[PDB]
């Protein structure tokens, strides 16, 4: 049981661009953390997460209705709550 | 200096080994001549995949680049290079690019970008005549 809500960005990634072929997709996450590395801060952190085509345009929908209502605490935040490992309460919309 | 040669010059040899005794092969050298080329950074392996048992090629001593082919043979390493070997994706030749999209390529795409050798004929040297005057 770890801290995780202190310092940690997570970026959603499409897993489309692994789908390309002779991928090698550790190969690859070598390559993409080699540049945006300069781009973080030092204590800003970044765990991934990559997912199919309809896992990610269902967090599509859902994080922009998140951002026009301005960032609320209720089933918007939830849902993407859910998303992530980091498990949510949702048993107040149970259906 | 040579004899006379009709196809080019050949001013040094390629100092061929002889054909007595059987030959080693040391590919030690071969790294920086592969190092050369522009896109080329470096290379990760250089091994054979078990096709020198066929004729008994020992590696010598300890020295893992170099092999030694057994009394009449001379190799051929790639036999119909680019469309059996090169072009398939089967890998004996793995190429990768941007850390790993290992990007490959067809038969004919490469002859284009190779160069292609002229055949060049030497044609005798000789003093051409002047206008003949009228001295006599």
């Amino acid at each position: 049981r770890t801290d995780r809500f202190s310092f940690v960005i997570s970026v959603v990634v499409n897993s489309d661009l692994i789908k390309l072929p002779g991928v090698d997709p550790y190969k690859l996450e070598e390559w993409v953390k080699e540049t945006i590395l300069t781009e973080f801060p030092a204590h800003i952190s970044m765990i991934i997460h990559w997912m199919d085509r309809e896992a990610f345009l269902n967090f599509a929908n859902t994080y922009q209705r998140w951002q026009n209502n301005g960032t609320p605490l209720g089933d918007a935040a939830y849902s993407i709550l859910e998303s992530l490992t980091l498990g949510k309460l949702p048993s107040a919309l149970k259906g | 200096e040579g004899p006379l040669l009709e196809h080019g010059w050949i001013p040094e040899l390629p100092a061929a080994r002889d054909y007595t005794q059987r030959l080693t092969l040391n590919l030690s050298r071969l790294v920086n001549s592969l190092l050369e080329i522009e896109g080329i950074k470096h290379v990760n392996r250089l091994r054979l995949d078990d096709s020198f048992d066929k004729t008994a090629i020992e590696p010598v001593k300890g020295d893992t680049w170099s092999w030694s082919i057994k009394e009449g043979y001379y190799p051929r390493l790639w036999g119909e290079d680019p469309l059996n070997q090169l072009a398939q994706q089967n890998g004996p030749l793995r190429v990768i690019a941007k850390g790993g999209i290992s990007v490959s390529v067809s038969k004919e795409q490469i002859q284009a970008s190779l160069p292609s050798q002229s055949l060049i004929q030497n044609e005798p040297v000789i003093l051409a005549y002047g206008q003949h005057r009228d001295v006599g």
